[PDB]
């Protein structure tokens, strides 16, 4: 159980060392990794594939590429709706703002 | 339910990645609905690829080919 | 008389924009890019149709963008953000 | 010779709801 | 009977087989693929022709104008999602008027 | 000299569906461009799918998957119905 | 001088054809600017097509193929 | 003597000519074709590696990460014309807060 | 065992900027990008070949395709690099 001892040592190291909303915009714009929790998204795409299926398997890198592409499409639609939101003199976005960009793209 | 697995602070952090100051409470359900729609629209082609190929593994090659067919192509997982 | 011209130009499914000034314009842009080139009239009316379709798509995109910002008269910024969802 | 019709009930009004399922 | 009419269809099979034979699409060709192309394109043609006849009946005419083609394609949902990004010469956009511009209704 | 078109077959299937309707030549050229465009779409997608399946031939399976890809699902199942009808009425080679 | 080949009531009637009723004065000049930036790529692609055809007259099939490459496929002028 | 050593080429011009031959694209491929394909791929590769080297230089990291390649591909209008639709895996997005919120 | 450009990418990286390291995922992203632009120029060259009665893909077809896809500065530098390499190839056999 040397891997378990190394994991407990790394967890202890993270617990000891590693452990006005304007900061989060510039904070999460320089982040590179994913931002959606992994295994609920895997359960969700398993439920989506149950509509169009048979015990269809799943490689892990395929679900990783799906999570990356879905996060990219969502931040693309959100970055495009922010401009239409501020264009209508709304700092706070609304569901009407994510209707025209969902309409005029297709 | 698995459609509510992407919770409220997840979409909050996504919006902070996309640069929003304040967000409303009506955003999250439409975000989840358009996410389910995009996932269905890519997964139908990604599983017809693996159903033609006499396979049951949805391979990364199949999802990058389905992404290249629908415009939004990824790099690094084939092609 | 607001609904008169909307039910007139839309139901008439023919063109509305000019032909020979558009031929002068395409001669101008070929003088800008190329050496004179002879131009088939079918190609000129195809460019006319494509320009008409692009313009009516841009205006039908800015139509809801006008009412989105509590406006009716479209603005110069409306032809600055409709291009963001057109590439 | 003869072709049968199908479901033509909508222009697929989307972007605030979901689509139909076959 | 020839291969263009052995299946009791309308579109020619030898035409699309000659187009793929010199179009360099594969090394070989299966026998069911040109008649499958025949069936798919004739069903698409018959569906858009039925919708074109319905559009010509909607405007009480007999012949087909590009307005009848626009009423055939852009009114149907699946033809809109299939032929949305294609322009049509002298077609005509759909008649739709927004309600806020009308001061009465 | 000739140009390959399908106006005769389009007029034949149109008079077969409804003989009391006509069609001009501009819409005929539009529909000929349309059928050449969708033939190009299905053929290039089938070539892509054959090159992706490690198989340098074109059977009806790749065409079935390709019309399941780009056509909508109601038209996809109607297309596989018409395709199976075409193969089953063509296989009687007597 | 051919930069003013289109006129202001033509853009006004095109706005009535689409549904735009109230028009600003800058809209016509921005429409001329977006027409300038819109036709240039397709026309220079047709010049590249004619250079591939090594002639002087631009044929219609080159225009149809250029609009097909740009993503603005037109039906009725080829095939 | 390979075809790459006849022009100082590094990208596999014989392999590229083989994939053009047995690749379901066309019938004949001229001898002047795949050296030119190797040339344009070498120019594109040199451009993107020089941009990645600059992105590694100004960000004090001696290696190439997909964030550096994403900031390479997204901060150039010619690269936004070429590949403005595709994305990079784990590349992130462009940090640009809009002026109206500021 | 797949025909990968990876050693060639490291080779052409070591000529101009050898001080930068290269990871695995970034190298695979580079390989997928160069394969994507390769198949794009391949189908565009095949399309332009099948357009106007020239089944042989010469330098003319692919230079028209390079001028077709790329922007003006990129097509200018690409046609310069291509003319340089085709003179260096046709001169030294």
């Amino acid at each position: 159980v040397r891997q378990k001892r190394r994991e407990k040592q790394r967890k202890q190291s993270l617990k000891r060392v590693e452990k006005l909303a304007l900061y989060e915009i510039r904070k999460y714009q320089r982040s590179t990794d994913l931002l959606i929790s992994k295994i609920p998204f895997a359960r969700l795409v398993k439920e989506v594939t149950d509509e169009f299926t048979q015990d269809l398997r799943w490689q892990s890198m395929a679900i990783m590429a799906l999570q990356e592409a879905s996060e990219a499409y969502l931040v693309g639609l959100l970055e495009h709706t922010n401009l239409l939101a501020l264009h209508a003199k709304r700092i706070t976005i609304m569901k009407k703002d994510m209707q025209l960009a969902r309409r005029i793209r297709g | 339910d698995n459609i509510q697995g992407i919770t409220k602070p997840a979409i909050r952090r996504l919006a902070r990645r996309g640069g929003v100051k304040r967000i409303s409470g009506l955003i999250y359900e439409e975000v989840r609905a358009v996410l389910k729609s995009f996932l269905e629209s890519v997964i139908r082609d990604s599983v017809t690829y693996t159903e033609h190929a006499k396979r049951k593994t949805v391979t990364s090659l199949d999802v990058v080919y389905a992404l290249k067919r629908q415009g939004r192509t990824l790099y690094g997982f084939g092609g | 008389l607001a609904l008169y011209e909307i039910r007139k130009y839309q139901r008439s499914t023919d063109l509305l924009i000019s032909k020979i000034p558009f031929a002068r314009l395409v001669k101008e842009v070929t003088d800008e890019f190329t050496q004179d080139l002879r131009w088939q009239s079918m190609a000129i009316m195809a460019l006319q149709e494509a320009s008409e379709a692009y313009l009516v798509g841009l205006l039908e995109h800015t139509n809801l963008l006008a009412l989105h910002a509590k406006r009716i008269t479209i603005m110069k910024k409306d032809m600055q953000l409709a291009r963001r969802i057109r590439g | 010779l003869r072709k049968s019709t199908r479901v033509k009930v909508a222009p697929l009004q989307y972007w605030r709801n979901e689509k139909i399922v076959y | 009977q020839s291969r263009s009419a052995k299946a009791g269809l309308t579109f020619p099979v030898g035409r699309v087989h000659r187009l793929l034979r010199r179009g360099n699409y594969a090394q070989r060709i299966g026998s069911g693929a040109p008649v499958y192309l025949t069936a798919v394109l004739e069903y698409l043609a018959a569906e858009i022709l039925e919708l074109a006849g319905n559009a010509a009946r909607d405007n009480k005419k007999t012949r087909i104008i590009p307005r009848h083609l626009q009423l055939a394609i852009r009114n149907d949902d699946e033809l809109n999602k299939l032929l949305g990004n294609v322009t049509i010469a002298q077609g005509g956009v759909l008649p739709n008027i927004h309600q806020n511009l009308l001061p009465k209704k | 000299a000739r140009k390959e078109t399908y106006s005769s077959y389009i007029y034949k299937v149109l008079k077969q569906t409804h003989p009391d309707t006509g069609i001009s030549q501009k819409s005929m050229s539009i529909l000929n461009s349309f059928v050449n465009d969708i033939f190009e779409r299905i053929a290039t997608e089938a070539s892509k799918l054959a090159a992706y399946n490690k198989k340098s031939t074109i059977s009806a399976r790749e065409i079935q998957t390709a019309v399941r890809l780009i056509l909508p699902g109601e038209l996809a199942k109607h297309a596989v119905s018409e395709g199976t009808r075409a193969v089953t009425k063509y296989s009687s080679s007597t």
